[PDB]
């Protein structure tokens, strides 16, 4: 199939730069341009630039004094870079590819990188258990980090069903705090095991946190 | 550049029902428009390409129409899985512009919550600080009220809500309220509860424990 | 609606 992998989530300085990689397969760089697009609160998704088969480049004009896009054909690999990042500059970032070798209408994209700007630190989070007519509830409180995102899941993926992961909310210390909870039948409480599995990236904090009942 | 105005902001329909999301340029565009959805998470994915041409793997309830300066996104059979927003996208001058999209809301019968409440585990009190989690799960509408006592006195300003977006299923939503202490505070007190109220109860339900 | 960046969806 045609796929796009961004490089993961990510904090910025005020006025540093942002990098981002995408590796592609199922198509070849030779043979597609490759689209960069942003989504943002204040402008939602504005077109930023292409990179086409030839190594050209085309900048939307708010970004041609400070952005560039490189790749590396043989390695299937897409180089955006920004310099000078402000706060309204945090957004999603993704990459995408046409249909056709010259149009713009984005029928493959890539997961999207969150990008948060501040002068913050990096911090990752703690998760704590939330312990459980014969459906038990249960689930990870997921504390303390900062940036966006954390990703959860159970199980290693294997439970899905009756799984509802929060929106993050930020607190007044500036970190965020999210919950996962999931549904289970309670006569399921004594043979299975549960465990969500927490991924913060932008600090490579990796726990996978057993819930069992008190 | 081309402004593209998306109309209405939020389109509340019923299950089965036939939908219209509207674009608008700020000049002729031709047919040169493209249409998005985008679901809880998700990146984009497109479902229409200028104006009307259909896209593979795409439900052949979704199409397009419209030529100039007007254009309309149709659904003729709305599904859960639809809920989402929608974008639009001109190509016809350099640069390609997006609309600022349309939130799709699916009406459902009314479900009341069903509520459970999680004390602070021994693990976090640790840690010098008391998180009690009240959860409402899979309720329609959105509309909610937690309300936070410890030992009968009303809390307030200590707790945060956090509600996902519609589920693609079943249409519900499902609410986390929690109230956090320092664990001192939480320590001197006994009787935490939350009182839920919502248009599916007669009357609001309280879940509470007792720490210890 | 505006495009919210922890579900990249529009809120209200
Ligand atoms: C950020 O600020 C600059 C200068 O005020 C402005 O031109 C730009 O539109 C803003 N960017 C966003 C995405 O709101």
């Amino acid at each position: 199939q045609v796929q796009l992998k961004q490089s993961g989530p990510g904090l910025v300085q005020p006025s540093q730069s942002l990098s981002i990689t995408c590796t592609v397969s199922g198509f070849s760089l030779t043979n597609y341009g490759v689209h960069w697009v942003r989504q943002s609160p204040g402008k939602g998704l504005e077109w930023l630039g292409v990179i086409w088969s030839g190594g050209n480049t085309d900048y939307n004009t708010p970004f041609t004094s400070r952005l560039s896009i490189n790749k590396d054909n043989s390695k299937s690999q897409v180089f955006f870079k920004m310099n000078s990042l402000q706060s309204n500059d945090t957004a999603i970032y993704y990459c995408a590819r046409a249909l056709t070798y010259y149009d713009y209408e984005f029928a493959y994209w890539g997961q999207g990188t969150l990008v948060t700007v501040s002068a913050a630190s990096t911090k990752g989070p703690s998760v704590f258990p939330l312990a459980p007519g014969g459906t038990a509830a249960l689930g990870c409180l997921v504390k303390d980090y900062f940036p966006e995102p954390v990703t959860v899941s159970w199980n290693s993926g294997a439970l899905t069903s009756g799984v509802h992961t929060f929106p993050a909310v930020l607190q007044s210390s500036g970190l965020y705090s999210l919950s996962s909870v999931v549904t289970v039948p309670s006569s399921s409480l004594g043979t299975q095991t549960y465990i969500c599995n927490v991924n913060h990236k932008p600090s490579n904090t990796k726990v996978d946190k057993r819930v069992e009942p008190k | 550049d081309i402004l593209l105005t998306q109309s209405p902001v939020i389109l509340s329909v019923s299950p089965g029902e036939r939908v219209s999301f509207s674009c608008r340029a700020s000049q002729s565009i031709g047919t040169n428009i493209h249409w998005y959805q985008q679901r809880t998470n998700g990146s984009p994915r497109l479902l229409i390409k200028y104006a009307s041409e259909s896209i593979s793997g795409i439900p052949s309830r979704f199409s397009g129409s419209g030529s100039g300066t007007d254009f309309t996104l149709s659904i003729n059979s709305v599904e859960s899985e639809d809920i989402a927003d929608y974008y639009c996208q001109q190509n016809n001058n350099w640069p390609t512009t997006f609309g600022a999209g349309t939130k799709l809301e699916l009406k459902r019968t009314v479900a009341a919550p069903s509520v459970f409440i999680f004390p602070p585990s021994d693990e976090q009190l640790k840690s010098g600080t008391a998180s009690v989690v009240c959860l409402l799960n899979n309720f329609y509408p959105r509309e909610a009220k937690v309300q936070w006592k410890v030992d009968n006195a009303l809390q307030s300003g200590n707790s945060q809500e956090s509600v996902t977006e519609q589920d693609s299923k079943d249409s519900t939503y499902s609410l986390s309220s929690t109230l956090t202490l320092s664990k001192a505070d939480y320590e001197k007190h006994k009787v935490y509860a939350c009182e839920v109220t919502h248009q599916g109860l007669s009357s609001p339900v309280t879940k509470s424990f007792n720490r210890g | 609606x505006q495009f919210d960046l922890s579900t990249r969806r529009l809120k209200c």
